[PDB]
């Protein structure tokens, strides 16, 4: 998928 | 509760050590058990939270993607089973957190961080219910998410600039909701834009530090638009 | 030290 | 036990799914369930149970380190917290323990396997040593020392000396010497006779022994520099 926010 | 009896300084302490050492099961339960002393959550721990329930959740969306994978590949009852087990753990976690957001840190009340922080982290939970979810429970799930991520929208508008890391972080996610979701593109695309260029515009005012912090987020933006356009 | 790694 | 109603061959098949899955805990979870059957373990059954419950009590002993090190820097809680995780690292070393003495041990069918085991036997007894204190610490050094010993004793008289089952178990019986019981001189004889005797051999093996054997008499050498 494509990313989400990393925190 | 196995927390009760726990000052809340020690747990977010313990919480802090827990995160050292990488230990997030204890830190997210650490973290439950201060959020249920029934004071509001500072910045900080805020952050705390998040992280925790971030690494539990995406242990277990990790491993449902591959158990999901094998399975699909497949089509005995093993895969399936399996499979089923890590989903039911993966829900439970997210009603976890979904409660908690209800019972205990959305309010009316609320600075405008937190009011988004949470209704952000409400749209997340929904979204990765309905990562698992089929059908038309899937249907309901999705709305739920695209309501939380549009009201904190609709505050963040109007109360933060549009440099704000809560704010641009929060775009980031609900246009992945878009594109990933709710089979909409075409509106991802746009958020991410509209965002991004917003945000250029207005780091003339910012100073060194929260430059760094925006512009970090900005760049997450700009990696899912070329990665989609 | 170490150990058998496995 | 929790996988009770559950078919040997299912929970095998689930192990392999959770080893994929990086799902360490359910991988053990379900080799504890496999053992429980009361059936002997294949090789490749063994290595799945070793390697799960390696990964878990890894973990914990990582963690226990991290804890165990800001506490030594320094209120209650990071001693509280450190307790803890030393609580629940005790418990799967003796999980582990209660299955290689009810039965695995007992019912192991040939030299390599009984080895194994006792070799299991000997590092989750060390891994508790790491963080016992006192009387206990004594007791769980001397069931260490006598399960690595009786596996020394079988892999002498069943293995060749170039055997990595038998390089491996003297690779951490001397570990254990020199970090546990506190006995250097042991733990460099009993390296330095290993890598001897197994370099006399290394001649008659086939490419892939030679690089396994070697493998583990360099970690013997690695050790061995460190002690001297
Ligand atoms: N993500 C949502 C809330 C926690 C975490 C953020 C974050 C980290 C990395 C990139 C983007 C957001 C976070 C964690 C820990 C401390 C902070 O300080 C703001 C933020
Ligand atoms: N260590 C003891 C039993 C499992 C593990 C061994 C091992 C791996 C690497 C170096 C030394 C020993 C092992 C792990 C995983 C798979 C296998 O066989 C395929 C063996
Ligand atoms: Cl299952
Ligand atoms: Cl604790
Ligand atoms: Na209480
Ligand atoms: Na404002
Ligand atoms: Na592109
Ligand atoms: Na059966
Ligand atoms: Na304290």
């Amino acid at each position: 998928r494509t990313p989400s926010l990393p925190g | 509760g196995a927390m009760g009896s726990m000052e809340r300084a020690s747990l977010i302490q313990k919480a802090k050590l827990a995160e050292q050492a990488e230990r997030y099961e204890d830190m997210a339960a650490f973290m439950k058990g201060a959020v249920e002393k029934g004071e509001e959550l500072s910045c900080e721990e805020r952050n705390l939270l998040s992280v925790a329930y971030k690494n539990v959740v995406g242990g277990q969306r990790a491993a449902w993607r591959v158990l999901s994978s094998i399975e699909q590949k497949s089509n005995g009852p093993e895969v399936r089973e399996y499979r089923e087990k890590v989903e039911t753990e993966l829900q439970g976690v997210c009603d976890t957190v979904l409660g908690l957001l209800d019972s205990h840190l959305i309010k009316e009340a609320g600075d405008a961080e937190s009011r988004v922080f949470y209704l952000k982290m409400k749209g997340d939970y929904y979204r990765y219910l309905a990562e698992v979810a089929t059908g038309d429970d899937k249907k309901r799930i999705i709305d739920s998410a695209r309501s939380a991520y549009q009201e904190a929208m609709d505050i963040s508008k109007k109360e933060m600039p549009p440099t704000n890391p809560i704010r641009l972080g929060l775009a980031l996610n609900f246009s992945v909701f878009h594109y990933e979701i709710a089979n909409s593109p075409e509106e991802a695309i746009s958020l991410a834009k509209t965002t991004f260029d917003e945000a250029m515009a207005d780091l003339h005012t910012l100073s060194e530090d929260s430059y760094k912090d925006s512009t970090l987020i900005m760049q997450l933006l700009r990696d899912n638009l070329t990665l989609w356009t | 030290t170490p150990s058998l790694p496995g």
